[PDB]
């Protein structure tokens, strides 16, 4: 399923 | 970058820049995290377990507001603020592999992480909400890149 990491973290 | 690329964007970017994208969902609770995607998966399964009186307990409806600045959720009925998270303090958002209607995002407090767990009023909505969080990460990133010479 869906998973997204935050580049600003 | 590992965020939502442009072909998956659900919204005109203006709706995350000059406004917010607001959804309703069930709130299952927030859990403190020691630390993979194990983290979200583990927390999601635990929070669902906690919410089972078996039958589920009457969990609150929240309004989730997403912009390039971050994420806020408030009680949908009472309107009180449960949490406001600046986008820099948000590491990730993901769907529960076990229940695709359930989704979470993780924030950086202190020095510990919290995983905030929700169940959409539809599986389609879980996709759309995660995609929206993803897009907000990417839009925030793009705005930040262009800010400094």
């Amino acid at each position: 399923p869906l998973s997204f990491q935050n580049p600003l973290f | 970058t590992a965020s939502t690329p442009v072909q998956y964007w659900q919204h005109h970017p203006e709706k995350l820049i000059f406004q917010s994208c607001d959804y309703k969902a069930f709130y299952l609770g927030s859990m403190l995290i020691k630390e993979g995607t194990e983290s979200t998966q583990d927390a999601c399964a635990k929070m669902r377990a906690n919410c089972q009186k078996s039958q589920m307990k009457k969990v609150p409806t929240i309004i989730l507001s997403v912009s390039y600045k971050g994420v806020k959720f408030i009680d949908a009925a009472n309107k009180n603020i449960i949490a406001e998270h600046e986008i820099r303090n948000i590491s990730c958002a993901a769907q529960d592999p076990e229940d695709l209607s359930t989704f979470a995002y993780i924030t950086k407090d202190s020095n510990h992480h919290y995983c905030h767990v929700f169940t959409a009023f539809d599986v389609n909505l879980a996709y759309e909400i995660i995609l929206t969080l993803g897009q907000a990460f990417e839009v925030a990133y793009q705005l930040a890149l262009q800010a400094r010479k």
